[PDB]
């Protein structure tokens, strides 16, 4: 009432391309607990990564680590079948403990970090300093990963449908196509965006019957 | 790795 205990910065998970997700947002008043469900990244995923962080940066590396465990015995699915949810629970003392449940096995591991862990009042308004100075180095930053992660899928929901298909699709498509996909994949592999959406745009024009098939 |  004339105090607050609040969070000096955001704080959440490394998610796939090296993005933070924030769970907690910045100054929220404690105590506070929130959830977010994620999934697996490559098919027949056994185990996820869960690495804390601190900070208002959009790289995950930018950010202050708190603390990483990982939950495993993830029984062999599709990725992005999973229902991996992430909880973060911060009580009156300042303590955050981090569990991961996948719903499905209905296993469970949790981290306590203490209210002293991560960064002291300067560097919070440093974090904060280089959060605003670099607002657009990391709006650029963001829009690739998800240009990287729209190609990523985009790719492997091609590779499955193509499968799915077999005999059904023409040779003449199946070559187009599959050309379109290993230039996408490499594309994938460096950093140049416009290059990822010119593979993305090059697969969508040759993939025009596939696509028919599949619906 | 996780995916959201």
């Amino acid at each position: 009432v004339l105090l607050l205990d609040v969070t000096p910065l955001s704080l959440g998970i490394e998610t796939m391309g090296g993005v933070m997700t924030t769970l907690i947002a910045k100054n929220t008043t404690i105590p506070t607990k929130h959830s977010q469900v994620f999934s697996t990244a490559e098919d027949n995923q056994s185990a996820v990564t869960i690495h804390v962080l601190q900070g208002e940066r959009k790289r995950a590396a930018d950010n202050k680590s708190l603390g990483q465990f990982n939950l495993d015995g993830i029984n062999p699915a599709p990725r992005g079948m999973p229902q991996i949810e992430v909880t973060f629970d911060i009580d009156a003392d300042g303590i955050l403990h981090v569990s991961a449940k996948d719903k499905n096995s209905g296993k469970e591991q949790k981290i306590t970090i203490k209210a002293s862990s991560g960064l002291n009042e300067d560097e919070i308004q440093k974090m904060v300093r280089d959060a605003e100075a670099n607002a657009e180095a990391d709006r650029k930053f963001e829009e690739l990963v998800q240009t990287r992660n729209q190609g990523d899928h985009l790719l492997h929901s091609t590779r499955k449908q193509v499968e799915e298909a077999g005999d059904k699709l023409p040779a003449d498509d199946k070559t187009a196509i599959e050309s379109a996909l290993t230039a996408l994949e490499t594309a994938l592999k460096g950093e140049d965006k416009a290059a990822i959406e010119a593979k993305m745009q090059e697969l969508a024009q040759v993939s025009q019957k596939l696509m028919e098939i599949a619906q | 790795t996780l995916v959201i």
